[PDB]
RNA sequence: AAACUGCGAAUGGCUCAUUAAAUCAGUUAUGGUUCCUUUGGUCGCUCGUACUUGGAUAACUGUGGUAAUUCUAGAGCUAAUA
RNA sequence: CACGCCGCGGCGACGACCCAUUCGAACGUCUGCCCUAUCAACUUUCGAUGGUAGUCGCCGUGCCUACCAUGGUGACCACGGGUGACGGGGAAUCAGGGUUCGAUUCCGGAGAGGGAGCCUGAGAAACGGCUACCACAUCCAAGGAAGGCAGCAGGCGCGCAAAU
C-alpha cells in the first residue's frame, strides 16, 4: 500500500540501483512482490520486468515489511548480471533438472572407459 | 601440512578487516602479492563490505572481469589481490579514487582523494644494495624495484614516485622534525612529529613521536612511516587526522 | 532383539591345550545346563544352540580365539514396510533400486520377493504394518525420510518414472488376451522397433499361431517381448527363467541388459543362479522364516552376492541364516502347424526317463499320446491300466480346502503307512493343508499337484516340469522324493525337465528330441545318459561345468579356454 | 589363431591355424625376426612374415626384452609397453610373458615383409587410402616435392565427405608452420620491444652518470 | 564430443594411537638454507633453412587376446607451447 | 586482437637464466610440563662429550666415515618406569588463594591396519599414489586379478553411552 525507499545507492558499475524497501501494509497480509514491482515501477518511470526484489521479512505484530530491490537499466544488463535463480523466478531462464546425483553416477561412470566411448557409455 | 596453505578460515582472519562470525565458514585468502597477509585488503572485501557496490561475492568478480577497477594505474582482475598503504585504488566509470590509509582506530578507510591527487603515492625505500657493473638499486615497501635512485637516498627513507611512470620524483629523508605515519603495532594510525630515535646495536631501534595534541608514544623503527617534510603531510589525511581521542572523548563526541 | 548364538570353528579350538576356559567362564553352564560340552580327550567344544542365551561371556575367555556371536533371524518388528493381514505375512523392508544396472533377488520361496516388487513399482500403497488403520500417501512419504526413495516414490506418484512389471503367472495371459500373436503384441508397442525384441527371444515364428496355442515355453517367452517393447522406466521380471531350456535362458539374459538405458530401472529375481553371472551387476538377499516375515538386505556384487548365499551366512549383518551350503512305434501328430516324427524307441520297466527338449519341441505332445490321445497314426501303444498324467499348466477348478480335495477324492481309504513318511514328509504339504487350493501361488500350486500323480497308482508316471515356480532349495528335494519312489514302488516313470541340475541326477535311460525348434521335429530312440547329453549339448553349442566345491553346474564362456578344449573330446559334461 | 596384418595396404584378418607340425619353423624363434612363411599352406610361397608380438595363453602381452617361455612379473613405466599410468610417475608391477615364441601363446601377430607372387584372399586385393593427410608444411612441401618459391597452400589433400542427408562439401586440414604476415609482425614486434629495452637502458645510464657527477660536486665541497 | 599438452590432485576433511624438554607457547635468529605462484627489476650487455628445421606417438580407422580389471597387444594415419 | 603507415609499428595471453619480496617450510636460542626412589647413579671407541680433515645434505652441525682426546648429565631429581597424556588458546566451579578438566569446530603436531622403501613434483616418505613383508579379507575357469571409511551417510562389533 506505501513504499517507503531506505538508503540509495545508484550503482554504474553493475548498471543498477540500489535501494531497502519499506512496505506498511497495516490491515493485510505480506504483500506479493509484483504489486512491489508496479508500484516501484509507477514511481521510478521504468517498466515492471527490469526490476528485481528479493528477501521480504515481514516484521513482528503486522507491521512494515522491510527487504531490498534493485532496478536495472535495460533487460539485457538484467540478463547479464542477475542470478540465475532471481531470474528463473520471472520465468526467463530455466534448468535441466538431473540435478546432482545421477550427473555424480554419470561422472564416475564416464571415468571408467576411454575414447569415444564416453559419448555412448551414459 | 605437506605443502603450502591455501584456505584462512574467517575467525583466523584479520581483526581489522571487520568481519561477521555467521556469513560462512571461510574468509577469504590474500593472494601472495606484493604485501603481507595481516596487512592488507583484498578486493573482494574492500568491494563488497566497505563500498557496498557488489552485495553477494559472485558480484565482486562480475565487476573485476570487465576492467573496471585500477590498483595503482594497473588494471588488475584478481579479486583477492592484496592492497594496502597508499595503494590508489581507481575506479574510471564513475570517476572516484580512493587511497588506503589507516585510520585512528586501525582500520583500512574509504578516505577519497582527488583526481588530480591520484598519480602519485609514497614508498618507504626497505633495501638499497648494488649490482651487475654497479647498478643501484632500491627497493620499496611494496617491493617495486627501481633501479637508478637519487644517491642521497639510504633505508627507512620517503620516496615519491610517478604512477604512471614507476620514477622517483623526490624524497624525504628520515630525521626529527618529519611528519609521520605508524603502519603498526598498538600505535597504528597516529600521526605526529618525530623526536627522537634511540639507536640499539642488535635489535630493533625505537622512534619516540609527538603529536599534535602533545601526547607522546613510541613504537618500532620498522613501523614509521615518514608521511612529509617538516609538519606538512603530502597526501590527503583521514578526517579525524590521526589524533588519538580516549574513549571519554570518543563517548563525548558521539554526544 | 537378534538372537545371539555362540559359534565355534573346527580349526585353532584344540582343546587339550588351553585347559577349557570357555565352559567354566560360562553362566548357562554354571547352572548345570549344559549349553557348552568339552572334554580334554576332544577334538573340538560343542556349544549348543538352543541352551546358548547369547551373552558373549565365552568369548574374551578363551586362549586361542575361536569362538564367534553370530545372531539368527527372529522377528523384529523393527523397520517393517508392509504387512499383508491380520496374523499374516509381514515384509520388513524395501529393496533399493538403480539407476542403469540390473538387480538380482535370490532366496527361499514364499519369502516375500513378488510383495516387494508391487510397492516398488506403484501397484501397492503400504500399510505400515498396519491393516486396521492404514496410513495414506503423505505419511508413507515421512517414513521414507532421510533415504533416497522418498524422492523416488514422488516420481512414482505424479507418474514421472513408469514402471511396468512381468508377471510371475505367466500361464494365465490368454484370458485377458484373445486373438493373435501379430495382433495382441503389435498394438501395444509405442516404440515402433520390432526388430531386435523377437531375434533376440526368438520370435516371428510363432506369430500366426494364437496366443491361445502356446505351450509353457513359448507361452513365457512371449510375455518377456511385452515388457521389453514398451516405454517405461522401471521394470521387474518375476522368475525369468521359469519354463525355459538353457539356451534360451541366455538369450532372455541378454535381451534384459539390452532395456538398459542409464536411466532406466530394471531389477529382476531368479531362483536359477547360472545365467546370474551373466544377468545382472548387484544382487539383494531374502531371509527369514517362509510366509512368517522376510526382510531385504542390502546389495551385494554379482558374483560376490551369490558366493554369500550358497554359504548361507551373510558378513554385512553377522547374520546366519541357513547352517546348510515295454515297447512303443513311432508315429506322426501334426496339431495344425508342424509334425512330430517319433522314431520307434524301446522301453523298460524300474527305470527313468528324462525328455531333452527345446521351446516347442513336443514335450507336451509327447505326454499326451503316452495317455492315448492325439493318435492320428495307425500303431502307437496303448498302456493296459490307467495312467497318471501331470499337467503342464494347472489351472485348478476345486471345491474348498485341500483336506477335502487330496485327502477325501483321492485314496480316500489312504495307503498309509506308508505313504506319508515316505513321501508327504518331506513334500510338506501337512502346514499347508488348511489353506484352500484357490489362493495359493505358484509354488505351493505345483508342489500340491505333484502329491495326487505320486499319489495315484498307475504303471506309467508322466510327470512334467517339477522345476517351474519353486526355489533352488527344493529341487534336490523333488529329486529324492522321485528317485526313492519309483524305485522302490518297482514301477517306471516319465520325467520331463528343464533344469540342468534335475536332470543330470535322476537318469536312467534319455529321450532325446533333435531336428529343427518348433518347425519340424523328431524323437530319437532312446540313449543313454552320457552320450545323451553330449549329443543333446552339442545341439546348444553350450558347455557346462562343476564348481568343485558346491558341485553347481556353470557355463563356460562361448569361445574361452575351457569351452573349446572340452568341446575338442565331446565332453560337454564330465560324469553325468 | 595367427593375426596376419598387411603393413603396405592395411588390411588384416585373423585365421584359426590348428594344426601344430604346421607351425614348427615358428617356435623357438624370439620376436621381430623374421621367419621363412612357406610352410603354413600353399598360398604362401614368397611371403616372409615378421613376428612382431602376441598374449600369454592366459591373455598377457609379451614384451620385447623379456627372454624366456614362461612368465615373470616387472616393474613397468612411462614409456613402456604394456602399460598406461595413471598419474605422472605412477609405476605397477605387471604380468608379461617373453619374446620367445612356443605353441602355448593364443595368437601370434604376424606382419608381412615382402609381398610374394600370390594373393591371399583378404589381404592384398584391395587398398584404404590413408585418411587424413599431412598438416605440416614441411610433409607437404616433401611429399609433393615443391621448391623455394612454391605455394603451399594449393596442394593440400583434400577430403571429400558424403553423407545420407547431408549437402556435399569439402573440408581441409589448418596448414600449421606457415609463415603468414601475421608471424612476421609478431617478430617484428619482437625484435622492437629489444629496440625498446635497450633505448631505456642507455637513456637512464646517461641519466644517472650526469646525477651521479652533480651529486660528486655537491659531496665534494666538505 | 574425444585424446595429446598444461595445471591441481601436497590445501580441505577426519581422528588422537604413538609422543613427558619431545610436542607446544611467548622470544630471538638465519650473517647457516630452499621457495611453484603473485608483484616490480632484468631479458640487440655475448664480437661468434631463419620468409620457421627433424623424428615420432595419441584421438580416429582396422585385426584380436583374457573367465576376470580404469588390462591393453599387433596394423594403418596426422599435429604441438609434447 | 587491432589494423596500417613509406622498411617501421600498437595492445595483449604464454615463456625463462637470474635478482627482489609474497605465502610459507625446515633447522636453531633463552625459559616453562602431571605422578613415582618399592628407579641413585646413568651414558661408550660400532657415537656417548669434544678436536681436525672429509663424505652427505637444501644449508649449520657426530648427520656419517677416518684418526685423536676422556668426556657429558646428576637429590637444583639425571637415568628408568607410569599415564583412561596430543600441546596451547580455553572450560566448570570460585571471597582471596586454590583445585580439577581440555579427544572436541581456532592454531601447532602426528597418522591413515602394523612397519618399511620410493616414483613424479617447487612442495610427500603422499596412502581418495606405487613397491614388497606381516595381518585380515573378496572374486577364480584355481592359470590369476584387486584391496584399505581415523571423508559424508550407512551397516557389523564392542558397549551404560552417540543422528538420515
Ligand atoms: N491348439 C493349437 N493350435 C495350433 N497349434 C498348436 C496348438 N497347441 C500347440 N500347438 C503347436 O504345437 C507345438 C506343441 O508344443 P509343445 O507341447 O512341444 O511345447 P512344450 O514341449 O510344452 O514346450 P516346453 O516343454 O518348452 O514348455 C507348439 O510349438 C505349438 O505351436
Ligand atoms: N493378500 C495376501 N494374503 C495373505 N498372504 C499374502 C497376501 N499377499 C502376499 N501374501 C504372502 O506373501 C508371500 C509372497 O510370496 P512371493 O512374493 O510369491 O515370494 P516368491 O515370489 O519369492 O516365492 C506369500 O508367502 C504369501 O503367503
Ligand atoms: S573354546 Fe574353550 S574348550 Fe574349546 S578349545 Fe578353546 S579354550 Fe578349549
Ligand atoms: S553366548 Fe553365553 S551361553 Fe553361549 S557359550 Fe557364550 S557365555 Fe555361554
Ligand atoms: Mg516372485
Ligand atoms: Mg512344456
Amino acid at each position: 500500500v506505501t513504499i517507503r525507499t531506505r538508503k540509495f545507492m545508484t550503482n554504474r558499475l553493475l548498471q543498477r540501483k540500489q535501494m531497502v524497501i519499506d512496505v506498511l501494509h497495516p490491515g493485510k497480509a505480506t504483500v506479493p512482490k509484483t504489486e512491489i514491482r508496479e508500484k516501484l515501477a509507477k514511481m521510478y518511470k521504468t517498466t515492471p520486468d527490469v526490476i528485481f526484489v528479493f528477501g521480504f521479512r515481514t516484521h513482528f505484530g503486522g507491521g512494515k515489511t522491510t527487504g531490498f530491490g534493485m532496478i536495472y537499466d535495460s533487460l539485457d544488463y538484467a540478463k547479464k548480471n542477475e542470478p540465475k535463480h532471481r531470474l528463473a523466478r520471472h520465468g526467463l531462464y530455466e534448468k535441466k533438472k538431473t540435478s546432482r546425483k545421477q550427473r555424480k553416477e554419470r561422472k564416475n561412470r564416464m571415468k571408467k572407459v576411454r575414447g569415444t566411448a564416453k559419448a555412448n557409455v551414459g | 601440512a605437506r605443502g603450502p596453505k591455501k584456505h584462512l578460515k574467517r575467525v583466523a582472519a584479520p581483526k581489522h578487516w571487520m568481519l561477521d562470525k555467521l556469513t560462512g565458514v571461510f574468509a577469504p585468502r590474500p593472494s601472495t602479492g606484493p604485501h603481507k597477509l595481516r596487512e592488507c585488503l583484498p578486493l573482494i572485501i574492500f568491494l563488497r563490505n566497505r563500498l557496498k557496490y557488489a552485495l553477494t561475492g559472485d558480484e565482486v568478480k562480475k565487476i573485476c572481469m570487465q576492467r573496471f577497477i585500477k590498483i595503482d594505474g594497473k588494471v588488475r582482475t584478481d579479486i583477492t589481490y592484496p592492497a594496502g598503504f597508499m595503494d590508489v585504488i581507481s575506479i574510471d566509470k564513475t570517476g572516484e579514487n580512493f587511497r588506503l590509509i589507516y585510520d585512528t582506530k586501525g582500520r583500512f578507510a574509504v578516505h577519497r582523494i582527488t583526481p588530480e591527487e591520484a598519480k602519485y603515492k609514497l614508498c618507504k625505500v626497505r633495501k638499497i644494495f648494488v649490482g651487475t657493473k654497479g647498478i643501484p638499486h632500491l627497493v620499496t615497501h611494496d617491493a617495486r624495484t627501481i633501479r637508478y635512485p637519487d644517491p642521497l637516498i639510504k633505508v627507512n627513507d620517503t620516496i615519491q614516485i610517478d604512477l604512471e611512470t614507476g620514477k622517483i620524483t623526490d624524497f624525504i629523508k628520515f630525521d626529527t622534525g618529519n611528519l609521520c605515519m605508524v603502519t603498526g603495532g598498538a600505535n597504528l594510525g597516529r600521526i605526529g612529529v618525530i623526536t627522537n630515535r634511540e639507536r640499539h646495536p642488535g635489535s630493533f631501534d625505537v622512534v619516540h613521536v609527538k603529536d599534535a595534541n602533545g601526547n607522546s608514544f613510541a613504537t618500532r623503527l620498522s613501523n614509521i612511516f615518514v608521511i612529509g617534510k617538516g609538519n606538512k603531510p603530502w597526501i590527503s589525511l583521514p578526517r579525524g587526522k590521526g589524533i588519538r581521542l580516549t574513549i571519554a572523548e570518543e563517548r563525548d563526541k558521539r554526544l | 532383539k537378534l538372537t545371539r548364538i555362540a559359534i565355534v570353528n573346527h580349526d585353532k579350538c584344540k582343546p587339550k591345550k588351553c585347559r577349557q576356559e570357555c565352559k567354566k567362564s560360562c553362566p548357562v553352564v554354571r547352572m548345570g545346563k549344559l549349553c557348552i560340552e568339552v572334554t580334554p580327550q576332544s577334538k573340538i567344544a560343542w556349544i549348543s544352540e538352543t541352551l546358548c542365551i547369547g551373552c558373549g561371556i565365552c568369548i574374551k575367555k578363551c586362549p586361542f580365539g575361536a569362538l564367534s556371536i553370530v545372531n539368527l533371524p527372529s522377528n523384529l518388528e523393527k523397520e517393517t514396510t508392509h504387512r499383508y493381514c491380520a496374523n499374516a505375512f509381514k515384509l520388513h523392508r524395501l529393496p533399493i533400486p538403480r539407476p542403469g544396472e540390473v538387480l538380482g533377488l535370490v532366496g527361499t520361496n514364499g519369502i516375500g520377493k513378488s510383495t516387494a516388487l508391487k510397492i516398488l513399482a506403484g501397484k501397492q500403497k503400504p500399510n505400515l504394518g498396519k491393516y486396521d488403520d492404514p496410513p495414506d500417501w503423505q505419511e508413507i512419504l515421512t517414513y521414507f525420510r532421510g533415504s533416497e526413495l522418498q524422492n523416488y516414490f514422488t516420481k512414482i506418484l505424479e507418474d514421472d518414472l513408469k514402471a511396468i512389471i512381468k508377471p510371475q503367472y505367466v500361464d494365465q495371459i490368454p484370458k485377458a488376451a484373445k486373438g493373435t500373436v501379430g495382433s495382441i503384441l503389435d498394438r501395444k508397442d509405442e516404440t515402433k522397433t520390432q526388430a531386435i525384441v523377437c531375434q533376440q527371444l526368438d520370435l516371428t515364428h510363432l506369430k500366426e499361431r494364437n496366443v491361445e496355442d502356446l505351450s509353457g515355453g513359448e507361452l513365457q517367452r512371449f510375455a518377456c517381448a511385452v515388457v521389453c517393447i514398451q516405454k517405461a522406466d522401471i521394470f521387474m521380471f518375476d522368475e525369468p527363467s521359469s519354463y525355459l531350456d538353457v539356451k534360451q535362458r541366455l538369450k532372455a539374459a541378454i535381451t534384459i541388459r539390452s532395456l538398459i538405458n542409464p536411466d532406466r530401472y530394471i531389477i529382476v529375481v531368479e531362483h536359477d543362479l547360472s545365467v546370474l553371472d551373466y544377468l545382472s551387476d548387484f544382487i539383494c538377499c531374502l531371509y527369514g522364516v517362509p510366509s512368517a516375515y522376510g526382510v531385504v538386505t542390502m546389495p551385494f556384487s554379482v558374483r560376490e552376492g551369490i558366493n554369500i548365499f550358497l554359504d548361507g551366512y551373510v558378513p554385512t549383518e553377522n547374520l546366519r541364516f541357513r547352517d546348510a551350503s515295454y515297447k512303443y512305434p513311432g508315429m506322426k501328430k501334426k496339431m495344425g502347424e508342424f509334425e512330430l516324427a517319433i522314431v520307434a524307441g524301446e522301453f523298460t520297466d524300474s527305470e527313468i526317463m528324462v525328455m531333452l527338449g527345446e521351446n516347442g519341441t513336443g514335450k507336451t505332445t509327447f505326454i499326451r499320446m503316452l495317455a492315448g490321445r492325439l493318435k492320428p497314426d495307425e500303431g502307437g501303444e496303448v498302456p493296459v491300466l490307467n495312467v497318471s498324467y501331470k499337467p503342464q499348466k494347472i489351472s485348478p477348478k476345486s471345491t474348498g480346502s485341500v483336506r477335502q480335495l487330496l485327502h477325501e477324492k483321492i485314496r480316500d481309504a489312504y495307503t498309509h503307512p506308508q505313504f506319508v513318511t515316505d513321501v508327504m514328509k518331506p513334500l510338506q504339504i501337512e502346514n499347508i493343508i488348511d489353506q484352500e487350493v484357490q489362493t495359493l501361488s505358484g509354488g505351493e500350486l505345483q508342489r500340491v499337484a505333484l502329491a495326487l500323480c505320486l499319489g495315484k497308482p498307475a504303471d506309467v508316471y508322466l510327470i512334467d516340469e517339477p522345476s517351474a515356480y519353486l526355489d533352488s532349495e527344493q529341487r534336490l528335494m523333488a529329486a529324492r522324493v522321485v528317485k526313492r519312489f519309483i524305485l522302490h514302488a518297482k514301477k517306471t516313470a516319465f520325467v520331463v525337465e528343464h533344469d540342468f541340475i534335475m536332470a543330470t541326477y535322476l537318469a536312467d535311460r534319455v529321450i532325446v528330441f533333435d531336428g529343427v525348434p518348433s518347425k519340424n521335429t523328431v524323437a530319437n530312440s532312446p540313449q543313454t545318459l552320457l552320450a545323451g547329453m553330449n549329443k543333446f549339448l552339442s545341439q546348444l553349442e553350450i558347455t557346462f561345468r562343476r564348481d568343485p566345491n558346491n558341485y553347481r553346474p556353470r557355463i563356460n564362456k562361448l569361445n574361452s579356454i575351457k569351452d573349446v578344449e572340452q568341446k575338442k573330446s565331446g565332453n560337454y559334461f564330465f560324469l553325468d | 589363431k595367427l593375426n596376419i596384418s598387411f603393413p603396405a595396404t592395411g588390411c588384416q584378418k585373423l585365421i584359426e591355424v590348428d594344426d601344430e607340425r604346421k607351425l614348427r619353423t615358428f617356435y623357438e624363434k624370439r620376436m621381430a625376426t623374421e621367419v621363412a612363411a612357406d610352410a603354413l599352406g600353399e598360398e604362401w610361397k614368397g611371403y616372409v612374415v615378421r613376428i612382431s608380438g602376441g598374449n600369454d595363453k592366459q591373455g598377457f602381452p609379451m614384451k620385447q626384452g623379456v627372454l624366456t617361455h614362461g612368465r615373470v612379473r616387472l616393474l613397468l613405466s612411462k614409456g613402456h609397453s604394456c602399460y598406461r599410468p595413471r598419474r605422472t610417475g605412477e609405476r605397477k608391477r605387471k604380468s608379461v610373458r617373453g619374446c620367445i615364441v612356443d605353441a602355448n601363446l593364443s595368437v601370434l601377430n604376424l606382419v608381412i615383409v615382402k609381398k610374394g607372387e600370390k594373393d591371399i584372399p583378404g589381404l592384398t586385393d584391395t587398398t584404404v587410402p590413408r585418411r587424413l593427410g599431412p598438416k605440416r608444411a614441411s610433409r607437404i612441401r616433401k611429399l609433393f616435392n615443391l621448391s623455394k618459391e612454391d605455394d603451399v597452400r594449393q596442394y593440400v589433400v583434400r577430403k571429400p565427405l558424403n553423407k545420407e542427408g547431408k549437402k556435399p562439401r569439402t573440408k581441409a586440414p589448418k596448414i600449421q608452420r606457415l609463415v603468414t604476415p601475421r608471424v612476421l609482425q609478431h617478430k617484428r614486434r619482437r625484435i622492437a620491444l629489444k629496440k625498446q629495452r635497450t633505448k631505456k637502458n642507455k637513456e637512464e645510464a646517461a641519466e644517472y652518470a650526469k646525477l651521479l657527477a652533480k651529486r660528486m660536486k655537491e659531496a665534494k665541497e666538505k
